């Protein structure tokens, strides 16, 4: 019944998973990424950049 | 210490009018000495300016040369502050090859009227904690901002992604995003870039983390003069003419359109009029056409308070053969109030010399003060003022600490005033040209 009821009440999980997808359309993509990372020998932090390529050809 | 653009000028000691709450001038306050009646009148005129309810009030400061007319004008300017516009021109500045005298007087009047615009803006302000941009080789992206109070993850549109890429936004940047137009401004960094990156040779100070909500409704105040509005609206590339001064005679229809929309902006809540002061020093250089324009120009509701100065007595009006008081026609003199300045006494001259020595940082003995006061009374106040500097230099040359009488006598003998130079010119008149 909960699964049946979720046909009406599953407003949250399904919408969140459909909207906040972690992937995009096919093809070559170049991802610029920059995150805070903690410094090593609020806390001491520094900024670091990663560049990610979808395929070896690009 | 360091030599700034602004140095010690002829009125650097003037800080204001030196008045109390009742506009009763002090003997020596804010760099002003004497001129009690003239300074009280200047205070009343300054109150009239600050009230802003009356348009086109003209005041003429008339007095003998060196009696403090420009000093009083500069005191009014200092006590007015930067909020209220105060345009000071020489009367000879209106004679232009780029525009007519009447156009120049209009631009001078319209420069002395501020328009204080207000607008509300949506501003995002926070620390970039993560930024991801993915592009083919449309662009997609995700940006997270923090502000101590909250941390929100944003899904970025293409235009915002383009702006962020152009600004080169990186994690650890304290940025500001104007939601109205997408303009991105960086306030500063919050912590260093990775030490492992070569080059990047900087250790700039890190601004403190923003606080409160990420998005705030911020009210911003922008002030422009009527002349800036006119020049901007005069042509497609008008804004460039605000700096180069290549402004031809702006069409009167554009000025009427601006006056009307400014009136609407002040009937609405969009803008507030800040009427200021136009100071025409040495107004006797204006010709009859300029005075005749000033007559009608002061009758406009957008006219500022016009302050004028001249030392001419009953003299010939330029461009005519008629003589009138102050070199101004009686028709304009009727439209103005005259404030008269009186010659100084020994005490006032000594106090002025003391203030000038203090501003020039010259230590000088009391006997030197007495001899310099006698010289200033005999010759002129400005001559004694310039002897202050010359005697300081002569004293420092001899490795002295306090300017004594010997230095004043030395510089008096070195540098002549108008009278002794004139006597020597007459003694050698045959050597000079055309007798
Ligand atoms: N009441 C005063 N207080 C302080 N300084 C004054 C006063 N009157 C004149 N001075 C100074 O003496 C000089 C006189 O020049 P100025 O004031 O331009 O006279 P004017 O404009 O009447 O020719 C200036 O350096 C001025 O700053
Ligand atoms: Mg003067």
């Amino acid at each position: 019944n909960l699964r049946s009821l979720e046909t009406y009440e599953r407003l949250e999980a399904d919408k969140k998973k459909q909207v906040h997808k972690k992937r995009k359309c096919p093809g070559p993509i170049i991802t610029y990424h920059s995150v805070t990372v903690p410094l090593v020998g609020p806390p001491a932090r520094c900024s670091r950049t990663f560049i990610t390529f979808s395929d070896d050809a690009t | 210490d360091v030599t700034r653009i602004e140095r010690i000028g002829a009125h650097s000691h003037i800080r204001g009018l030196g008045l109390d709450d009742a506009l009763e001038p002090r003997q020596a306050s804010q760099g002003m000495v004497g001129q009690l009646a003239a300074r009280r009148a200047a205070g009343v005129v300054l109150e009239m300016i600050r009230e802003g309810k009356i348009a086109g009030r003209a005041v003429l400061i008339a007095g003998q040369p060196g009696t403090g007319k420009t000093a009083i004008a500069m005191g009014m300017a200092q006590a007015l502050g930067p909020d209220t516009p105060f345009t000071a021109i020489a009367g000879s500045e209106i004679f232009s090859l780029e525009m007519s005298k009447t156009e120049a007087l209009t631009q001078a009047f319209r420069r002395s009227i501020g328009v204080r615009i207000k607008e509300e803006t949506e501003i995002i302000e926070g620390e970039v904690v993560e930024i991801q941009i993915d592009r083919p080789a449309s662009k997609v992206g995700k940006l997270t901002l923090k502000t101590t109070e909250m941390e929100t993850i944003y899904d970025l549109g293409t235009k915002m992604i383009e702006s962020l890429t152009k600004d080169k936004v990186q994690a650890g940047d304290v940025i500001t995003i104007d939601k109205a137009t997408g303009k991105i401004s960086k306030l500063g960094r919050s912590f260093t870039r990775a030490r492992d990156y070569d080059a990047m040779g900087s250790q700039t100070k890190f601004v403190q983390c923003p606080d409160g909500e990420l998005q705030k409704r911020k009210e911003v105040v922008h002030t422009v003069s009527l002349h800036e509005i006119d020049v901007i609206n005069s042509r497609t590339q008008g804004f460039l003419a605000l700096f180069s001064g290549d402004t031809g005679e702006i069409k009167s229809e554009v000025r009427e359109q601006i006056n009307a929309k400014v009136a609407e902006w002040r009937e609405e809540g969009k803008a507030e009029i800040i009427p200021g002061v136009l100071f025409i020093d040495e107004v006797h250089m204006l010709d009859i056409e300029s005075f005749s324009f000033l007559n009608r120009a002061l009758e406009s509701d957008m006219a500022p308070v016009l302050i004028m100065a001249t030392n001419r007595g009953i003299t010939r009006i330029r461009g005519t053969s008629y003589q009138s008081p102050h070199g101004i026609p009686i028709d304009l003199l009727d439209r103005l109030l005259i404030v008269s300045t009186t010659p100084y006494s020994e005490k006032d001259t000594k106090q002025i010399l003391r203030i000038r020595c203090e501003e020039e940082d010259v230590e000088m003995s009391e006997d030197a003060y007495t001899v310099l006061t006698r010289i200033g009374l005999e010759t002129s106040l400005r001559y004694a003022i310039q002897l202050i500097t010359a005697a300081s230099l002569v004293c420092r040359k001899r490795k002295g600490t306090e300017v004594q009488v010997d230095d004043i006598k030395r510089v008096y003998s070195l540098f002549l005033d108008e009278s002794r130079s004139t006597q020597y010119m007459k003694e050698y008149q045959d050597a000079f040209l055309f007798n």
